[PDB]
């Protein structure tokens, strides 16, 4: 994606040095400039589309779906973890519900 | 569609319904197109200065549909208040990019060459009417066959026909100019009226058949 | 030249004959005749009135005829709008009262040390300015010694420059004659400075100047090592931006400073003068056959007629279309007829209305009305008439009805009948007849006849000039001379501009050193009785 | 009602002298913005003929286009087209107040309802909207 | 088509038995480099 | 002036020098008949380590230096050779100029 290449060959696309005004210009730079930001959050949007690096609505999204309710005050890293060991939960014999106890401390 | 006309010395308005469209009943829908009062064409001005909008006098212009158009409500709506604003809307509307018209003459079929202006004040340039045929006939020659990345097979291959001056060049780069200029539809035909030389550079001129 | 596709698209449009017209506008340079070959460049060179009106309607008043080349001329004494300021004089190019709207300053810019220039002409909109006037080049210095100086040396006995000098410490290091020689391009200097190792110089980046060095001011003992110096070289400037570049000239007088925005003077249109004659002249030999001055007293119509008589006798044919006022009634036009009786004049009668393309109406004089009729005059080919063709009038001041058309038209007076034939537009001329009083000879009655007349006897002319009176023997009887006479007219009949002619009619006697002719031929008209008889039978 | 009324108004021009002859004013003279920023251009109806030796004279000229858009501000019409040596300047005192807009019928109709409807009285709903009338009531 | 024209008479020669010398005109052929084409119509 | 960027036939994408662009030059300009100018002709480069556009393209073309213009499409490889210009300083000349 590249909004100065891919375009009307004919229409200019770097100023005009010679004289200090060029609406042209600021408005093709304008556009380019809110086409690369919005490419640049497309690629940000990797990092929130796995549970591995999700945060703040993702992450809660991400919670919800598993059922594992954040909670007040908490961390996106401890909250994850938490998460995690959640999943994978250890319960229904005598000492995984002694060792369960740490969560009860 | 139309055709212009003029109001002549005491001409009266069934005469001009009877000369373009054969009969004369016709003119009773014709009225509602130039949108007149009872008075319809009236003599003289200082008569048309009773309610200048609504009448028409000797010398001021008249619209003329075509017979398919004389129906239509629409074609009698618009044609009611528009007015002048008829070749425009005909010729249609368009941003103008001719900012640095001296220049774009010194390095055509290279790109980068046209840009926005402005023009009244804090909005962009536009253009309208014969000069937006113009300007898009010019950038229609001004671009190679293949460039624009949708809608391909426009342009030209004028970059491509630059050749020993012998005069089979010459009229390859007279098909193809003639070509280009007909492509677009709102054309009639195209004709070359002059070819000329002068050592290593070609000149020429082409008139090119509008619609009205 | 770079090499390029290149496209213009012309708003230049919007036969042989030659047609000329007189009269105001406020502008072009006077007297001298001006050629156009269509409006679009004439509202350049003028601006408007009365002859531009004209113009405009001279190419448009009918759809499938117009004239061809034009020549006009502007009937006015003008003087240009001018100041005087620093060592500098102005001059506009433009010669009327209109000029002296146009304003001119000069103005500085102390951080670059350069001159600003500003033409205001809000009538066009017309408004450049012109920057970095001053600094042509500039020195510079890189050896290790003291002090580095320079100067540039005007001679009086020229005010030019006469030397230019580079110096070390307190001597010189090189010479330049600037009035004459190798360094008469900025070029030159700019190459055999850099060439010294412990100099340097370097050429402004605002495009092109590179002045002749001959026009460079007079700059003396700036510290080199200290400022990368300019040379100013102002006038050079001026010329280079200012020679093909503006509405305004400048000449000089001697040292330039800057000034105030400032209003021209002294631009004048001129009052009327009280004859046209040694101005009217002055068409005689670009070639025109139709003419038709721009006014209504009757003194410039005494002129154009003794004009015309002028050059027609001395086998310059010429014919005049002339029309008098707005309104004038029957006796008014009988009086002027009779005052102006001769032949090769036509007088057009009518006043009226107009519409120019730009949705402008007009009032209209009768001697426009002379000039869009001529405009089918000139542009049909050669011959043919006016007669009955449509005149593309818009309205008219119609008070010439039926009975007006046999005695105007009875008297020799041009006019235009209204009518009501609804296939084309209405109104139309009724008769090509001249100004002269007597019906019987129709070369001098029909205009469209005179035409035929001039053009055959200026050919057969030239062509006896060719023939014999390039004099190489008196031994070439008579009798070959109505051999040749008799081919040239069997190419009259062959391509079709004379009926016939009784070849055995021509009789040629030779006296000697000279001969005459005489012969008959029958002349190529238009119709214009009708007449059919319509009979019953059983 | 309204009926699209084109925009006119009286503007004046000056010359740098008073004339001497009957200077011709045509129909269809246009009188262009001298502001770059308004291209709003306007029409002379009728044809003027100045005086002998008056020094100033006053016409009416009408806009080209309908609508709001024809409105201009005081002191903008300063050019004239078919310009002369005597001509000097043109002003407009005055605006242009009689640009002029029309509706459709419902709308020409609606503020007679409202009219009509607003003349009852002795009503809860009537009560209601003439208490709303004056300002600072609602609800 | 080495060349692109050139005119016949006129050519200029000249002798003097030990020396001979010549004129002649050639009218060039090469590229276009400069192409300026221009509309009209008639609207 | 130019120096290009060639994919060599090894699929080696050699970065390249300007007296090399030279030969490619120079190579193309030989084959062609007699006559015919480099003028407008497409090169096959790849891409360039440039300095030089449309304004530039005045200003060494009339200084009588040659150089390779971008165009964005459908021309073979987006680049053609603008002039065929000689290093002699008086242009006026076409014999000696071009």
């Amino acid at each position: 994606a590249n909004f100065l290449k891919n375009l009307h060959p004919l229409l200019r696309r770097d100023r005009n040095k010679k004289d200090n005004q060029d609406p042209n210009f600021a408005l093709i730079d304008a556009l380019n400039e809110e086409m690369n930001q919005v490419e640049k959050d497309a690629i940000e949007s990797k990092l929130q589309s796995s549970l591995k690096t999700s945060t703040s609505e993702y992450l809660d999204k991400f919670g919800d779906w598993f059922g594992v309710y954040r909670k007040t005050d908490e961390k996106d890293d401890v909250y994850r973890a938490r998460i995690i060991k959640y999943l994978l939960l250890k319960r229904g014999t005598n000492n995984a519900i002694i060792d369960a106890i740490k969560d009860y401390l | 569609r139309f055709k212009k006309h003029v109001v002549q010395h005491e001409e009266t308005m069934q005469a001009i319904a009877q000369r373009y469209y054969g009969d004369v009943s016709y003119w009773i829908d014709l009225v509602e197109h130039n949108n007149l009062k009872y008075p319809y064409l009236v003599e003289t001005d200082e008569e048309k200065m009773k309610d200048p909008e609504r009448l028409a006098s000797t010398g001021d212009t008249l619209i003329i549909p075509i017979e398919s158009d004389l129906t239509d409500v629409s074609a009698k709506e618009i044609n009611s208040r528009d007015k002048d604003v008829l070749v425009e809307l005909a010729l249609g509307r368009d941003l103008n990019i001719t900012a640095d018209e001296k220049y774009f003459n010194e390095h055509g079929t290279s790109d980068n060459i046209l840009a926005f202006s402005t023009n009244g004040n804090g909005d962009l340039d536009t253009v309208k009417g014969i000069d937006n045929m113009k300007q898009q006939l010019q950038a229609r020659l001004l671009t190679p066959r293949g460039s624009l990345m949708l809608h391909p097979n426009y342009g030209s291959d004028l970059h491509n026909l630059f050749g020993l001056n012998i005069p089979e060049q010459a009229t390859l780069i007279e098909m193809e100019v003639l070509r280009t200029l007909t492509s677009d539809n709102r054309v009639k035909s195209a004709n070359l009226i002059d070819w000329k030389i002068q050592g290593n550079v070609y000149s020429g001129q082409f008139s090119v058949e509008i619609k009205s | 030249t770079r090499p390029h596709a290149s496209i213009e698209v012309d708003t230049s449009g919007i036969s042989e004959k030659v047609f000329c017209l007189i009269g105001q506008a406020e502008g072009g340079e006077p007297n001298t005749v001006y050629e156009l070959r269509n409006y679009s460049q004439a509202k350049r060179l003028f601006r408007s009135g009365e002859l531009l009106d004209a113009i405009e309607l001279a190419w448009g008043s009918n759809p499938n005829y117009t004239a061809g080349r034009i020549l006009a001329m502007r009937i006015e004494d003008a003087k240009p709008a001018s100041a005087e300021i620093g060592g500098l004089k102005i001059t506009s190019k433009i010669y009327g009262n209109v000029a002296n709207n146009i304003q001119v300053g000069l103005e500085k810019n102390t951080l670059s040390d350069s001159l600003r220039l500003r033409v205001i002409f809000q009538d066009d909109r017309f408004n450049e300015v012109y920057d970095n006037i001053g600094n042509i080049f500039t020195i510079k210095y890189k050896g290790e010694e003291a002090n580095a100086t320079f100067s540039v040396e005007h001679d009086e006995e020229t005010q030019k420059a006469s030397r230019l000098v580079l110096k070390v410490g307190d001597q010189e290091v090189k010479s330049y004659d600037l009035t004459g020689g190798a360094y008469d391009y900025t070029n030159a200097i700019i190459t055999d400075i850099n060439q010294l190792p412990d100099f340097e110089a370097k050429l402004s980046p605002f495009g092109d100047k590179n002045l002749e060095s001959s026009k460079l001011d007079k700059i003396e003992n700036a510290n080199i090592k200290d400022k990368a110096v300019y040379v100013k070289a102002v006038f050079g400037d001026l010329e280079k931006q200012t020679a093909y570049n503006g509405i305004v000239s400048f000449e000089q007088l001697k040292t330039i400073e800057p000034f105030e925005l400032t209003k021209l003077k002294g631009g004048t249109n001129g009052e009327p003068p009280a004859t046209w004659a040694d101005k009217l002249d002055k068409f005689a030999h670009e070639g025109g056959y139709y003419i038709v001055p721009l006014s209504s007293k009757q003194s410039v119509h005494a002129e154009v007629a003794s004009f015309v008589k002028e050059r027609s006798d001395a086998g310059e044919p010429m014919r005049a279309i002339v029309g008098g006022g707005f309104n004038e009634s029957k006796e008014q036009l009988f009086g002027r007829q009779a005052s102006l009786s001769n032949p090769r004049v036509s007088l057009v009668a009518n006043s009226g209305t107009f519409v120019m393309d730009d949705g402008r109406k007009n009032h209209v004089p009768a001697y426009m009305v002379a000039v869009a009729l001529g405009g089918l005059a000139s542009g049909l080919e050669i011959g043919e008439s006016i007669t009955f063709k449509p005149l593309r009038v818009s309205s008219l001041d119609q008070i010439y009805e039926s009975i007006d058309l046999d005695e105007l038209n009875e008297n020799g007076i041009i006019s235009i009948e209204f009518v009501r034939n609804r296939t084309n537009t209405f109104f139309r001329i009724v008769d090509d007849v001249t100004t002269f009083n007597d019906k019987s000879d129709p070369v001098k009655a029909e205009m469209a006849v005179g035409e035929a007349n001039d053009f055959l006897v200026s050919e057969l002319k030239v062509q006896l000039e060719d023939q014999f009176i390039g004099t190489r023997t008196i031994n070439t009887s008579a009798s070959i001379i109505k051999d040749f006479i008799q081919s040239y007219l069997g190419r009259k009949k062959r391509d079709n501009e004379i009926q016939d002619f009784p070849a055995e009619d021509v009789q040629v006697i030779v006296e000697g050193n000279e001969a005459r002719i005489s012969m008959t031929v029958y002349p190529i008209r238009s119709f214009k009785k009708i007449s059919v008889s319509l009979v019953y039978k059983q | 009602k309204r009926q699209s009324k084109r925009a006119y108004g009286d503007v004046t021009i000056q010359f740098y002298q008073p004339l001497d002859m009957r200077m011709y004013i045509p129909a269809g003279t246009t009188f262009t913005s001298t502001r770059q920023e308004y291209p709003q251009q306007f029409e002379t109806l009728v044809d003027y003929y100045a005086e002998p030796d008056s020094t100033e004279i006053v016409v009416e000229v009408y806009c080209k286009e309908t609508g709001v858009a024809g409105n201009v501000p005081e002191g903008t019409i300063n050019t004239i087209a078919s310009g002369s040596s005597l001509i000097r300047s043109v002003n407009n005192e005055y605006s242009f107040n009689t640009g002029t807009k029309e509706e459709s019928q419902e709308d020409f109709k609606r503020r007679f309802h409202s009219f009509v409807e607003s003349r009852g009285r002795a009503t809860n709903k009537s009560v209601r909207y003439g208490a709303l009338q004056i300002p600072d009531v609602e609800g």
